């Protein structure tokens, strides 16, 4: 009460407790929250000398040092809040050019150190030059010392100190050697990961194993088969990626009369004719003698303005009679018409670079027996590049070139499973041709996909497989070589990784739930086995990869993703069954807490390491419905925005240099270097570079935003388009713990929003409790 | 009105405070808890004037050093005054000797190492509020 | 015993252990890359 | 254009022709007759 | 200024603080925990000029290097003065040996270690809290 304060206190502290009170009140503060406030802040004023220049300083500077706690809006346990963030501040941390140089000179020597060494080996050039037996013997003592070497490696028991400091030296070599590029460090790095991977599976399979109890006898078998079918398939993704080919173009004879003739096409089904302008002027852009090249736009919609477009600019034009077997029966039926001594293949979306065949063609010309070659439309890069070193690159269904006598003597592109691709490369393969891989960018076109794409290719790809195995099975068949049934044996591994993700999901419940031992060991050992299994693998990827961000986030990434698509590859062979398990994996962390403050303390560590396991379980699960959300939650389209040096001319003679924003087939939006008071509707020039040439285009401003003004193109002709689209698509062209957590805790919220009720209620109150849980949490 | 501004707090003899509680823990000194309080009190009590606090402080200097002598187990000024004449027929070395006996280089470090922990913690913890408690404590045990 | 006595004998050592690890690493990675370079002008050329 | 992607890669034998520079070229020194005259 | 943010902290001596802490977790140390804590008092000695704390830190160079020849079991000045005239004497080989047998390379691997990990936290986490901390609880247990 007001009387209350105003007789108990003197006049102007009461005016100032009461002011306060009310700046607290206008700013949503509770009556009990504003009183409770007070009461914190006189008593800080009257132990904690905030009168100090430092603190001064300190509130001055509140909002950087205390970024959940709002001072205006005090609340209950806000000084709870506020001992954890001073605590974390005394604990956090808070001549550097010298240092700085010194570290990078160090790096820089560090990377530059392979080219030193291969210069040193390459004036000693040279086994190699001795002979077939003292080769073969030599090779053959070395390889028997070094197997022996690491077997004794694997197979040696150690106690706790002396295994920590092997693990601590193992991961040390691996992060050294991780700097050095090139293919040898690749290799040593591989050859660690399959030591402390069989180290691991060694100790899993002689000292972890319970065979005491039936029932945990039966949970650890389970575990340790989805264990060893993961290290079967990293240890067959190593092999697939060992050795990238990196193949390089070979130059086409100088004589162009000797150059073959080549047939693009260009499918289409319901593609606006927006999108497929683009690629056939692309197409007839190419770099390629016109004699030698044929255009072919194979429109299933029957639509005339598609045909109009192709009498108009040149290209052919095919719409078949009837749609059966899509876009392979399409172009099954354009090749009876086709007469040219290669077939190449473009997407709508794809943007066909004017140094394609150039590039391509001569390996053509120069191996007889290559019938495919393929080009990219990261991970997937450098596995067609691993694939190519056995001969497994497969068509992708795009931007891949075929030799017309293999493939009109194969019957033609496949049509009994969704991807044709993949089954027109094996059958080429099963006759003896070869299959080639150049990683050399063509125009890449579209940008992103977002993970909407993703999930159609993830999709489309497994179902293919499945069915190619059941019927074109590489293990049965013949004409294969080992290396590429080993690669399609991984991909189809790859495909099946629905079933030990389960069973990692279902393991720790079935410690904390059942009471069970699935992994008799010291949680100690478990850690301290288990933990340079999955270092090693992630750095192994990671340089192999070369990903710029690389740690085991993006492979927890990977998980997520590819357990989102679980169900459907194994329909091949939601809501509630997925809500049943992470209900489970709730109550197993309920009765972990139980067990923990009840137990024995002799579980104790082996409840708490169950607990970061179901801690992990409970990520990837709402990563999981968070991708189901936002998979259907892009609505941007086609915008790339690249710097380009152009000019503009007015009719006053005025020229001034830009730099283009973003493109369309509508007109281009540009940045104005410098002052220019153009105004919208004036009819201006667009000088675009072409290598050393200039060429002109007609265009009227339509929309000026400052600096930034967007031009339209007037009614072109074809060679001003073919120019256009040469000079502009046919171009040369913890913090991953934190974004986790926030993918995790928003894919939860997702599911709490959207879930049936009965659950909805548990999931909203699990979310709110999170809530309040971090907000505790110190920050920096 | 703003009185707020002429209570400055202890300052320097919360040091002087502190060392004389160490003291005091550790059973070298005779503390007397009402003169402490009053010392306390007297150096405490605000005045309007800047030169008149210096003033106060200057002159309380000599009663510090004055209350610090009593609360010791030092001989009184008289004893000094009396011995003189022995003091000064001792040698120079014999005096030394006798002085770097006396000296407990313990309680020197001790007194250091207080020192950097007031230098430090007067800016985190108002050092006034708890030696004013701790006098008031020590003069509650005292009397009651 | 055979194997028994040499896990005896390297039991408390994890450098001479982890030098062991190394070189065997070093030597089977040079032998692949052996091979692998050979494979791989036997593809290309 | 062509120099940035042979500095991406190393393709250094892989001689660029232009078909569509040689034809323009070919049809300029048919339409002029003064540069037939000189090229030639 | 006002506020003394010359508080800057121990940085590299915190790993020397560190390498006594672990050799008195081993035993092969003969530990002065007031010693220490004065000498930290030094070291963490506010002091506003660069100048003069560069200074402070050059002079305590020399007395860290004999306070922990002090804290060790190896023998006194006087010790090493009396037994130089039989190193003198002995042969290189003999000393070359005794060097050899003197150095426990265990404890070098362990102080490479320390290093390697003090590196790390000093990257992450600030160390003169906990060092200071160790040191008052030492010195805390040592007085009762």
């Amino acid at each position: 009460m007001s009387i209350l304060t105003r007789w108990l206190l003197i006049p102007p502290v009461n005016a100032r407790l009461i002011g306060r009170y009310r700046d607290y009140r206008r700013h949503g503060a509770s009556a009990f929250s504003a009183t409770l406030g007070c009461f914190w802040m006189i008593l800080a004023w009257i132990f904690i000398p905030l009168e100090h220049p430092r603190w001064q300083r300190i509130r001055a500077e509140h909002k950087n040092l205390y970024p959940h706690i709002n001072a205006s809006r005090p609340r209950p346990l806000d000084p709870v809040r506020y001992l954890i963030q001073t605590c974390w501040l005394l604990i956090g941390a808070s001549a550097f050019s010298g240092l700085q140089n010194i570290r990078g000179r160090y790096h820089q020597w560090m990377n530059e150190l392979p080219e030193r060494v291969s210069h040193k080996t390459q004036h000693l050039d040279e086994l190699g030059h001795l002979s077939a037996g003292a080769r073969r013997l030599i090779l053959g003592i070395i390889v028997t010392f070094s197997l022996i070497l690491a077997l004794i490696c694997v197979t040696q028991p150690f106690n706790p100190l002396a295994q920590f400091i092997f693990l601590m030296l193992l991961w040390g070599v691996a992060l050294i050697v991780r700097r050095m590029p090139g293919r040898f460090s690749a290799l040593m790095l591989i050859v660690l990961s399959l030591t402390v991977s069989c180290r691991y599976i060694w100790w899993r399979y002689t000292s972890t194993l319970n065979w005491d109890d039936p029932v945990s006898l039966v949970c650890g078998l389970i575990l340790l088969f989805a264990e060893t079918y993961a290290w079967i398939v990293l240890v067959l993704g190593y092999f697939q990626v060992v050795w990238p080919l990196n193949r390089q173009p070979v130059p086409l004879p100088k004589d162009m009369s000797l150059w073959p003739s080549v047939d693009i096409f260009v499918p289409t089904y319901n593609e606006d004719l927006n999108v497929v302008k683009n690629t056939i002027y692309a197409s007839l852009g190419i770099d390629w003698p016109k004699d030698k090249l044929n255009i072919w736009i194979l429109d299933d919609g029957g639509r005339e303005e598609f045909r109009q477009f192709a009498q108009n600019v040149g290209v052919k034009y095919i719409a078949r009679t009837t749609h059966e077997h899509a876009k392979a029966g399409n172009i099954n039926n354009a090749l009876k018409y086709a007469k040219g001594e290669f077939v190449s293949i473009f997407d709508c979306d794809h943007v066909p670079t004017r140094s394609f065949l150039q590039m391509t063609m001569g390996w053509f010309l120069k191996e007889k027996q290559l019938a495919m070659m393929q080009t990219p439309h990261l991970f997937y890069g450098l596995v067609q590049d691993g694939n190519d070193m056995w001969d497994a690159t497969f068509f992708c269904g795009s931007c891949a070139v075929i030799r017309r006598k293999p493939l009109d003597e194969i019957g033609g592109i496949a049509v009994e499973t969704v991807t044709e691709d993949a089954h027109t490369s094996l059958r080429l393969h099963r006759r003896g041709y070869t299959s080639a891989y150049m990683r050399i960018p063509q125009a890449a076109g579209l940008a992103t996909e977002s993970l909407s794409a993703h999930i159609g290719q993830r999709i489309r790809w497994a179902r293919g497989m499945v069915q190619i195995f059941r019927l074109d099975n590489p293990l049965t068949g013949k004409g294969l070589k080992f290396a590429q049934r080993l690669c399609y044996v991984n991909a189809m591994f790859h495909f099946l990784s629905g079933i030990p993700r389960l069973i990692f999901l279902t393991a720790p419940l079935a410690f904390l739930l059942l009471h069970a031992y699935i992994i008799y060991a010291p949680a100690l050992m478990i850690a301290l086995f288990v933990l340079p299994h999955m270092i090693h693998a992630s750095l192994t990827n990671s340089k192999i990869q070369g990903k710029y961000r690389h740690s085991f986030w993006s492979e927890i990434y990977e998980t997520v993703l590819a357990w989102y698509i679980a169900p459907p590859t194994l329909v091949a062979l939601i809501s509630r069954p997925y809500i049943f398990l992470v209900l489970l994996n709730l109550v197993g962390v309920a009765v972990g807490i139980w067990r923990y403050f009840y137990g024995p303390p002799t579980e104790m560590l082996t409840v708490v390491v169950s607990m970061v396991w179901v801690f992990y379980n409970l990520i990837v699960l709402g990563g999981a419905v968070a991708v189901s959300v936002e998979s259907k939650q892009v609505r941007r389209s086609h915008r790339v925005e690249m710097t380009m040096p152009a000019a503009i001319a007015r009719e006053d003679g005025h020229l001034f240099s830009c730099t283009v924003q973003d493109f369309s087939d509508g007109g281009l939006g540009i940045k104005i270097n410098g002052q220019a008071q153009i105004l919208e509707g004036q009819k201006v020039n667009l000088l675009l570079k072409r290598g050393q040439q200039e060429y002109v285009f007609p265009t009227q401003v339509a929309r000026v935003m400052g600096n930034e003004v967007g031009l339209k193109l007037m009614p072109l002709t074809t060679q001003q388009h073919i120019d256009f689209v040469q000079c502009t698509f046919a171009r040369a062209d913890l913090e991953s713990l934190l974004d986790i957590l926030k993918l995790g805790f928003r894919g939860y919220r997702h599911l709490a929003e959207f879930a049936p009720s009965s659950v909805k209620g548990i999931f909203r109150v699990l979310t709110s409790l999170v809530s309040w849980v971090v907000s505790f949490i110190p920050r920096r | 009105s703003s009185l707020w501004q002429y209570w400055r707090g202890l300052s320097g003899w919360n040091f002087y405070f502190l060392v004389k509680f160490g003291l005091l823990w550790a059973g070298y000194l005779n503390f007397h808890p009402l003169l402490n309080l009053v010392f306390a009190a007297f150096l405490l009590m605000p005045l309007p004037r800047y030169s008149l606090h210096r003033l106060r402080h200057w002159i309380a200097l000599p009663i510090g050093f004055a209350l610090f002598w009593h609360d010791t187990w030092l001989p009184g000024p008289e004893s000094i005054m009396s011995q003189g004449s022995q003091v000064a027929g001792f040698s120079t070395d014999y005096l030394i000797d006798l002085v770097t006996r006396f000296i407990n280089w313990q309680m020197i470090g001790a007194i250091f190492v207080l020192l950097v922990a007031w230098l430090f913690l007067s800016q985190w913890i108002r050092i006034t509020v708890f030696v004013v408690a701790i006098l008031l404590w020590l003069n509650v045990l005292t009397l009651a | 015993p055979w194997f028994e006595r040499l896990w005896y004998a390297l039991a408390n050592h994890p450098i001479l252990l982890a030098v062991l690890a190394a070189i065997s690493v070093i030597l089977l990675a040079w032998v692949l890359w052996r091979l692998l370079r050979i494979i791989s002008r036997r593809r290309l050329n | 254009d062509i120099v940035a992607l042979k500095q991406a890669f190393s393709l250094p034998d892989i001689d660029y022709a232009d078909i569509s520079q040689r034809e323009q070229l070919a049809a300029a020194l048919k339409r002029w007759p003064l540069l037939a005259e000189f090229a030639q």
